[PDB]
């Protein structure tokens, strides 16, 4: 489908929804050679979720609120054989996407579908599998402000709408401390791709991915929820 | 010195209207 | 998009159009 | 009622907005303290002679022009019931300049925290934007020492506590507050003076 | 009353030149340098302090006119004539085709005289509007 | 600019587009001259 | 630190302004302690107004 | 009649005295046309007189010259105004013609006969004569068709038209293969006016423009012939009010609609309105800012495809609701923009990240800077920039002038449509002068409750 | 979602047709002076 | 949401005390009206 | 649950309007 | 956070926290902006300021200028709040 996408024009794709879909590989035979001496590089890495599960106190199905803006693409990485084991080290690309789902009851669960700083060991054929750990930055960053003008790197440092509360010694606005002390909370979801299609002529791989991950905390005001993404992936092998 | 030319031309046009009216008002 | 939409639209429109055509007659 | 008179005492109806405007009580307290210094007494000994009542008058929470039309109840429903005078906080930089926190005017529901010296020059503040700031207490290095009151002769050098007492300082003198008894909502209410003036002006 | 060169050259400027310089600045610079911040890159403005900390320091008339002739990065390590309007690139920046040396010196005169009369306002931004 | 020839006709052209407005105004003059308006 | 004007009293200061400063409870808003204000305490003023 | 006693209308409503006077009415129309052509000529000569060679058109307050430049007169590749003489030519022609039309106007208004039905029979008419009206309508329709074919001829054979999408930057081009396919053209016609669609304003190539004018030329000619050689059917005769005021109201509604459409063309389209001449659109300028700082920050060593903004969305690059890779920030609303300086970087799935990383050209950066610094924002006294901006740049984009003015016009013209349509109905039925005291309809009606 | 679209389209076409063909039914004759 | 409880009372009392007032007047008004229209 | 009170007041107003329209005393010509 | 000890090293002070400060801060020292600042940020973070010079893809010009202002640098522990905005921190004018 990569050739198909190549043949398509912008006006033919714009609005259809194809722009958020990962290419397919119509071949389940052959193998991609990997000399353990030469360095490689995985390029055009595109995951496309299909399933978003949010665990409740088992994982339950949700409803997507943010439409077709969730797929990661053009992500870039070094494929280096370290001490015999094959390692993929994610670098550049569109390796994150803020998406919001809705669990039963109506509660919105926003999260940052991230694959940043991924280190994935390889265990390339249709039996090859890619598994591994990754960093998920804070959903909001330092300059972001809450509805009362409070943030990490800027904003008010107190509940400015309550001057009579912030007026006595000791306590204080210490109550509202939990909401006045914005925290950048890096977490970790942890993925696990799994190939299934390999085209040796075009050196393209694709197949299933599973990913696990951890999610939005409102700058340290609420507890995060575990989210579950079930999808397809695509990539290409390019020599260094 | 261009301003004077502009204002003279302006004066002539502006006056051109009412003059035609006055002229025909006599007849 | 689908043929069903055009079918229904043209159907209702043709119905009311015929009603009007009878009136005009 | 609003401007004050011999028939509207501040002990019965509360202080006026103009007393906060002119720093009436503030100037008085400074005068008494300096007089005590002339008598040979030290600074904390001078401030310790200051009554809690006078210090209470110099607090913006008792300013009748800081309330709201639909903020119902007594003033204690706002900041709470006044427990102690903490004493007078004196701010100083690393050079020893006596810094004063810019007092909140009655017009402003909120006010940026700015610590200014004797010549009205900005020496410290609490920055909105953190990056490229050049007056933060973490950078300038400011200390707060209380004279008189409950926190008498206590010094604070850590940036956190200094910033704390700075916000609180923009509201005038600092006091203790019981906000459990009446479940105070943390917002300022007007005095009987204010309500009277409002009601009677509109009725007029 | 500005700096002519890096050697301490000082020459007074009459309001005729200030007028021509202001007009030409507003005609050729004064988007971005609408007001001598820099809308296309606020990191490098026309404020006195930023000018003095450049290499070479554009704190003087000759350096400014030199910049208008052949502009460089803030560290002077590279040319930016293909991105920034100049005499050297008046072929792709046609608005620069009608500027003489007197014009460049007038514009520079304006830029250097502004921080002396408006103080913090020049290169200050919306803060001081 | 204008061709060098018709250069001399610059100020007059500066007044040329303002003429239709005058016509509007002229209507009122005409009316006031008659007895109406 | 908790006088009448901090407590939302609206008719109290008017009773206080003209002499009625004592209560039958044995207290005063001046801080003193009375044992018998007589008829014209706050409560007395209230009850007489009711009658 | 030229009095209240003789006509019933006052000096204000003075112009209504011309409703049944064919001669003086014709004089009014001709004189008015004279005023239009007058303004065209005079203003064109004004713009030519005030024009400065080495400045963009949109910096000099030009609205007429951009039209001529769009048609392909005196333009060099890129949108450089080299020859300003054909503009002078058109201006002069229009002006002199204005002398002719003016003479005719004054003649038929004052000198000639009031009624053209007496001395003549071809130029005379009764408003209630349907056949004559459809004949005139047909003639003028044929004229309009001829005009459309004039544009077509000019673009196909005589030099061509300025194409901003031309392979090599904006340049005049002769349209070799116009679009005659009905699927495409009428695909424009039956398309939504909402975001990403744009109805007929979303036309982005001169092939479709000129082909569209071929279609509209054929349609206008065939329709003209149709109305000249036929009479209105029964249903139309029953459905319409047949009087001068009614026709006036119809044309008013039409012109209101057209006014709105033109305002939208000026505001969103950059094909028939090249940004080289008219300046950038709002969309184009916002996208230009995002592009500009994307480039600046990428040059400073930031991986823009991975740069997380305060919200969690892409700071420079994100996705549109349908998946396309777009510029981040507020300009996410403007992701439907198509500009010749950006489309080189466009791929199948939107913006090509590789081309963004590697193949961004200096001229593109110059375009982005220029356009984001010449956004269509400015005050009434032509102070350029946002409302809080200070007095330095004298600038208001031509797009703003055109769009606002034509909204004003279209609006009041719609008001006029309501007014005259209503009065047409009331005058036709016979109660436009008040309620008959002896025939009050309500009094002959059963009460509501 | 498609059935909803069909429904709404049906309604719109219906009322629009009634409007258009309704106003074509000799509306100027609908006056008290007829 | 932490609201002022008295509000409830205020509102209802407010709303219901004139409402009743109006209704009272109206109905007696009409009664009298009827009487007068009847004996005419 | 002030929402209950708001809904009540709105419904009250709308009801008042409804009865003001369809239960008005008819105007009678002199 | 409410409190940050290394605020002064973000541009408004005499010294620069190489691990957290924005590129704009390096405009304080002639020669560093934009190239040296770019390479510095792109090569961070560092355990010690001197580690800056251990960065490949640094020209000799870069290393010269950087030494000078080596006396001008500090390496505080990297906090992601500022680290994420080392190029664009939402500040313009
Ligand atoms: C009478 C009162 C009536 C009140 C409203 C009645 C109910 C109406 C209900 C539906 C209304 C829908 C209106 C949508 C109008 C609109 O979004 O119009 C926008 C469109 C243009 O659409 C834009 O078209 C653009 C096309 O540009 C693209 O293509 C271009 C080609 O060069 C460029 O490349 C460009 O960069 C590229 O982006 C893009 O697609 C944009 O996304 C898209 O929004 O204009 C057009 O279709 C033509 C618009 C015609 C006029 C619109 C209505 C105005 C009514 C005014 C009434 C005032 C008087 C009232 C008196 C009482
Ligand atoms: C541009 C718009 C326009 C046009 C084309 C006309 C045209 C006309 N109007 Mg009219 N009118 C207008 C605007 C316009 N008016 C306005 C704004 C008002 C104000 C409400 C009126 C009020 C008005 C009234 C009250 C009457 C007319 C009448 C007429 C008609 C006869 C004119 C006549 O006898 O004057 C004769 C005029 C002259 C002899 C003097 C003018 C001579 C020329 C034009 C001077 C021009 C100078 C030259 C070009 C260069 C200098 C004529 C068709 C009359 C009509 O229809 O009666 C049958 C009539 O009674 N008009
Ligand atoms: C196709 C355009 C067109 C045409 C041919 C007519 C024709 C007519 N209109 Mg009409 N009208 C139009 C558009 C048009 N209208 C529009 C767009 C509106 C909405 C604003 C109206 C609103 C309107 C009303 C309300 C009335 C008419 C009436 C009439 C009749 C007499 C008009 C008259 O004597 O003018 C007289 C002209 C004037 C008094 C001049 C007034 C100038 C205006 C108020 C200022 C406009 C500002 C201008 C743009 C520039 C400002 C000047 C500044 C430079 C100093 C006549 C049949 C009358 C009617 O029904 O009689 C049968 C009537 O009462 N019109
Ligand atoms: C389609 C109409 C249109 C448009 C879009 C423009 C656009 C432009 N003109 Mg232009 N012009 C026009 C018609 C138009 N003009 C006409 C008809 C004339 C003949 C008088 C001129 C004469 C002219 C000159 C001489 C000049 C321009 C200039 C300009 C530029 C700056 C405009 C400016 O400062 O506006 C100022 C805007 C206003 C004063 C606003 C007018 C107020 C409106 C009409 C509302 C008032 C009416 C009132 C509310 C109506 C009452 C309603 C009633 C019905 C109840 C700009 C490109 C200048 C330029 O830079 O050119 C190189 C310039 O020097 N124009
Ligand atoms: C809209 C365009 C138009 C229309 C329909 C007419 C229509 C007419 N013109 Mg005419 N005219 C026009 C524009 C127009 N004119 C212009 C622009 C001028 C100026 C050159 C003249 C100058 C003109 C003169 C001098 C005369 C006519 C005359 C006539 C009438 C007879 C002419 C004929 O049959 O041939 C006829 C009603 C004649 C007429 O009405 O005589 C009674 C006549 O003598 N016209
Ligand atoms: C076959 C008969 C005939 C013809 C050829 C015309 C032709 C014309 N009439 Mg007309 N008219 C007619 C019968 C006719 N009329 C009748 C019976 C009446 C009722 C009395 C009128 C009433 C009438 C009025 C009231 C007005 C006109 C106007 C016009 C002109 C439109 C100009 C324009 O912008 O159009 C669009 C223009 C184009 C699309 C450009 C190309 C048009 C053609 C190809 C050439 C145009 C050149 C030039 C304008 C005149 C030459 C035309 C001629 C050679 C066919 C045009 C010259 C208007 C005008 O301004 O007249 C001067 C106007 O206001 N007519
Ligand atoms: C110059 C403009 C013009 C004008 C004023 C007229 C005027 C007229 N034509 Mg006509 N016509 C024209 C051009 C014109 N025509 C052209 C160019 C053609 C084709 C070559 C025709 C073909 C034509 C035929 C075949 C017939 C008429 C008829 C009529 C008469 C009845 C009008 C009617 O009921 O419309 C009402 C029209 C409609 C309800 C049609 C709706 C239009 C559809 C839905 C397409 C529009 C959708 C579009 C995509 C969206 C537009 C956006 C907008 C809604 C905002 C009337 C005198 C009739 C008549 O009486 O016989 C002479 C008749 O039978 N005309
Ligand atoms: C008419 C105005 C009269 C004002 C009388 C006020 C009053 O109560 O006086 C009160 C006085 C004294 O009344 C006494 O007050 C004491 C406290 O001061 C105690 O409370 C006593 O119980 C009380 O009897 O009574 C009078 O003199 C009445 C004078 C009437 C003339
Ligand atoms: C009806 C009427 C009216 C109106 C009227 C009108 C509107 C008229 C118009 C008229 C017109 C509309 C006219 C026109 C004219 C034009 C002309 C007369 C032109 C001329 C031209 C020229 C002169 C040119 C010259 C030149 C050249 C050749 C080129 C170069 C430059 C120069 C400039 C040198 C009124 C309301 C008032 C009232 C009365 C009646
Ligand atoms: C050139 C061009 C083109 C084309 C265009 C065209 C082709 C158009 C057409 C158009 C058309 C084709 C239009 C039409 C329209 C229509 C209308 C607008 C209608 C209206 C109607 C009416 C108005 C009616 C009314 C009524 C009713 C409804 C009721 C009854 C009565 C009556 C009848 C009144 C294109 C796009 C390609 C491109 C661009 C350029
Ligand atoms: C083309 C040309 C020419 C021609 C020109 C013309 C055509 C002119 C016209 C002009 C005109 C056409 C003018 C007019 C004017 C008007 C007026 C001046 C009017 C009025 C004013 C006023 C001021 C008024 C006032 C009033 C009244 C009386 C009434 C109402 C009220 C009031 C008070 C508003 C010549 C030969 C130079 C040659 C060159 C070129
Ligand atoms: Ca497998």
């Amino acid at each position: 489908t990569a050739q198909d996408v190549r043949q398509l024009s912008y006006e033919q794709v714009k609005g259809t929804g194809l722009a958020n879909r990962c290419p397919e590989v119509v071949s389940s035979k052959g193998k991609i050679s990997l000399d353990k001496t030469k360095k490689y590089k995985v390029v055009d890495l595109c995951l496309e979720p299909k399933q978003f599960l949010v665990e409740e106190e088992e994982f339950v199905d949700t409803k997507l609120m943010t439409r077709a803006t969730y797929t990661l693409a053009n992500i870039e990485g070094e494929l280096v054989n370290e001490n015999g084991t094959w390692k993929f080290i994610e670098k550049d690309g569109m390796d994150y996407a803020a998406t919001t789902v809705q669990i039963p009851g109506g509660e919105r669960v926003p999260f940052l579908f991230s694959i940043k700083k991924l280190v994935a060991s390889l265990n390339i054929s249709t039996s090859t599998e890619l598994g591994g750990e990754f960093k998920v930055p804070s959903y909001r960053t330092g300059m972001f402000l809450d509805p009362k003008g409070r943030g990490m790197a800027n904003g008010y440092d107190m509940a400015v709408a309550l001057p009579a509360l912030e007026a006595d010694g000791a306590v204080g606005q210490e109550v509202l401390r939990k909401e006045n002390d914005k925290v950048f909370q890096e977490t970790s979801g942890r993925i696990e791709l799994a190939v299934n299609k390999v085209d040796p002529t075009s050196n393209e791989i694709g197949g299933v991915f599973v990913s696990e991950q951890l999610s939005d905390t409102d700058m340290g005001a609420k507890e995060p929820k575990k989210l579950l993404l079930k999808g397809v992936f695509y990539a290409r092998i390019l020599p260094s | 010195w261009q301003v004077i030319v502009q204002l003279v031309f302006l004066a002539l046009i502006i006056t051109t209207g009412p003059v035609i009216i006055v002229y025909l008002s006599t007849r | 998009l689908l043929a069903a939409a055009l079918a229904l639209v043209a159907v209702v429109f043709a119905v009311v159009l015929a009603l009007f055509a009878a009136w005009a007659a | 009622m609003w401007y004050g008179a011999a028939s509207t005492p501040i002990e019965l109806f509360g202080p006026t907005r103009y007393q906060w405007d002119s720093g009436y009580f503030q100037q008085e307290i400074e005068k008494r303290v300096e007089e005590s210094l002339s008598n040979g007494l030290s600074l904390p000994e001078a401030w310790s002679n200051i009554p809690d009542k006078l210090a209470f008058y110099d607090y913006i929470g008792n300013n009748p022009a800081k309330g709201g039309l639909f903020r119902a109840g007594p003033m204690n429903k706002g900041d709470g019931i006044a427990e102690a005078w903490l004493g007078h906080p004196v701010f100083q930089d690393k050079e020893g300049h006596e810094l004063i926190v810019r007092r909140m005017p009655a017009f402003f529901e909120n006010f940026p925290i700015i610590l200014v010296d004797k010549d009205g020059i900005i020496r410290a503040d609490i920055p909105f934007r953190r990056a490229e700031s050049k007056y933060s207490i973490e950078q300038v290095g400011v200390t707060c020492s209380f004279y008189g009151g409950k926190l008498n002769n206590q010094s604070f050098k850590d940036a956190s506590t200094v910033k704390k007492y700075a916000r609180k300082a923009q509201f005038g003198e600092v006091f203790e507050f019981d906000r459990t008894i009446l479940d105070s909502d943390g917002v300022f209410r007007s005095s009987p003076r204010g309500w009277f003036t409002f009601g009677h002006a509109n009725f007029a | 009353e500005v700096a002519k060169d890096t050697n301490g050259g000082i020459l007074n400027i009459a309001p005729e030149q200030l007028k021509r310089g202001k007009r030409l600045f507003n005609s050729h610079c004064s988007s971005c340098h609408v007001g001598g911040i820099t809308k296309t890159n606020p990191n490098i403005g026309l404020d006195l302090e930023s000018l003095s900390l450049a290499t070479p320091p554009r704190n003087n008339l000759d350096a400014l006119v030199d910049y208008m002739k052949n502009p460089t990065t803030y560290d002077g390590s590279e040319s930016i004539a293909q991105i920034h309007p100049s005499i050297a690139s008046s072929d792709i920046f046609p608005k620069m085709r009608d500027l003489s040396e007197d014009d460049l010196y007038a514009i520079a005169a304006h830029i250097l005289t502004q921080p002396q009369i408006q103080a913090e306002k020049w290169g200050g931004g919306k803060i001081y509007y | 600019q204008l061709p060098e020839t018709y250069n001399i006709f610059a100020p007059i052209i500066d007044i040329m587009p303002v003429i239709p407005i005058l016509f509007l105004l002229l209507a009122f003059v005409w009316q006031a001259a008659v007895g109406f308006r | 630190l908790n006088p009448m004007w901090r407590q939302g009293m609206f008719v109290m200061p008017f009773m206080a302004r003209l002499g009625v400063t004592d209560s039958w409870g044995g207290w005063s808003i001046t801080g003193e302690s009375v044992s018998n204000p007589g008829l014209w305490s706050f409560e007395g003023v209230a009850l007489t107004h009711i009658v | 009649g030229r009095s209240i006693e003789s006509t019933g209308f006052a000096w204000w409503s003075g112009n209504a005295r011309l409703i049944n006077l064919s001669g003086k009415l014709l004089g009014a129309h001709v004189a008015h046309a004279g005023l239009i052509v007058f303004w065209t000529g005079a203003m064109t000569l004004f713009e030519t007189s005030h024009f400065i060679p080495e400045k963009p058109l949109y910096e000099q307050g030009m609205i007429l010259l951009p039209h001529l430049a769009t048609l392909g007169w005196g333009v060099a590749p890129g949108g450089e105004i080299v020859n300003t003489y054909p503009y002078f030519a058109t201006g002069v022609i229009h002006l002199v013609s204005s002398a002719v039309l003016g003479f005719g106007g004054i003649y038929h208004s004052i000198v000639g006969p009031d009624v053209l039905e007496d001395s003549f029979s071809f130029f005379g008419y009764d408003w209630r004569d349907k056949n004559k009206m459809t004949t005139i309508l047909g003639i003028h329709l044929i004229l309009l068709g001829i005009g459309a074919f004039l544009l077509v001829i000019k673009a196909l054979f005589i030099g061509g038209i300025y194409d901003t999408w031309a392979p090599g930057g904006g340049d005049i081009r002769f349209i070799t293969n116009p679009t005659l396919n009905p699927a495409i053209i009428f695909s424009y016609l039956l398309k939504s006016p909402f975001g990403g669609e744009g109805w007929i304003v979303g036309v982005n190539n001169m092939e479709d423009v000129i082909g569209g004018h071929i279609w509209i030329g054929v349609t206008c000619v065939i329709g003209g012939i149709w109305h000249i050689l036929t009479r209105p059917f029964s249903w139309a005769r029953r459905a319409f009010v047949w009087s001068g005021e009614a026709y006036l109201s119809y044309s008013l509604g039409a012109l209101a609609l057209m006014g709105q459409t033109a305002a939208e063309y000026a505001w969103y389209n950059n094909t028939v309105y090249p940004s080289e001449f008219y300046g950038p659109t709002a969309a184009e300028a916002s996208q230009a800012q995002a592009f500009t700082f994307l480039v600046r920050d990428q040059r400073l060593g930031a991986n823009i495809a991975s740069t997380q903004g305060p919200t969690g969305l892409g700071k420079y690059l994100m996705r549109s609701p349908t998946g396309e890779v777009i510029l981040g920030g507020e300009t996410m609303r403007f992701w439907d923009l198509r500009a010749p300086w950006l489309e080189p970087l466009r791929s199948s799935n939107g913006l090509d990240l590789n081309k963004i990383k590697n193949d961004i050209q200096p001229w593109q950066e110059r375009r982005a800077a220029e356009y984001m610094t010449h956004a269509p924002l400015g005050s009434l006294n032509s102070v350029g920039g946002v409302a809080t901006e200070i007095n330095s740049v004298n600038y208001v984009s031509p797009r703003s002038w055109l769009t606002t003015s034509h909204f004003f016009l279209g609006f009041f013209i719609f008001i006029g449509h309501l007014w005259h349509a209503g009065r047409a109905r009331a005058a036709a039925a016979g109660f436009e002068k008040g309620i008959n005291r002896e025939n009050e309809p309500v009094l002959s009606m059963r009460p509501l409750d | 979602m498609f059935t909803l679209k069909i429904f709404v389209y049906s309604c719109v076409a219906f009322f629009c047709s009634l409007f258009i063909f309704g106003f074509l039914s000799n509306d100027p004759s609908r006056n008290p002076n007829r | 949401m932490v609201v002022q409880e008295g509000g409830y009372l205020a509102v209802l009392l407010g709303v219901l005390f004139p409402v009743a007032f109006l209704i009272i007047l109206y109905i007696q008004s009409e009664a009298r009206n009827a009487g007068m229209r009847e004996a005419a | 649950m002030e929402a209950l009170v708001y809904v009540f007041l709105l419904i009250g107003t709308l009801v008042v309007i409804f009865f003001a329209i369809f239960f008005r005393d008819p105007p009678r010509i002199a | 956070r409410i409190d940050y000890e290394g605020i002064g090293y973000l541009g408004g002070g005499d010294k620069i926290d190489v691990n957290n400060a924005n590129v704009r801060a390096y405009r304080k020292f002639p020669g560093l902006y934009p190239t040296a600042a770019k390479k510095i940020v792109q090569g961070g973070p560092y355990g010690t300021p001197d580690d800056i010079l251990k960065n490949p893809e640094l020209s000799e010009r870069d290393k010269e200028v950087i030494k000078k202002y080596m006396d001008r640098f500090v390496a505080l522990p990297p906090t992601p709040e500022y680290f994420t905005d080392r190029v664009n921190n939402g500040i313009y004018k």
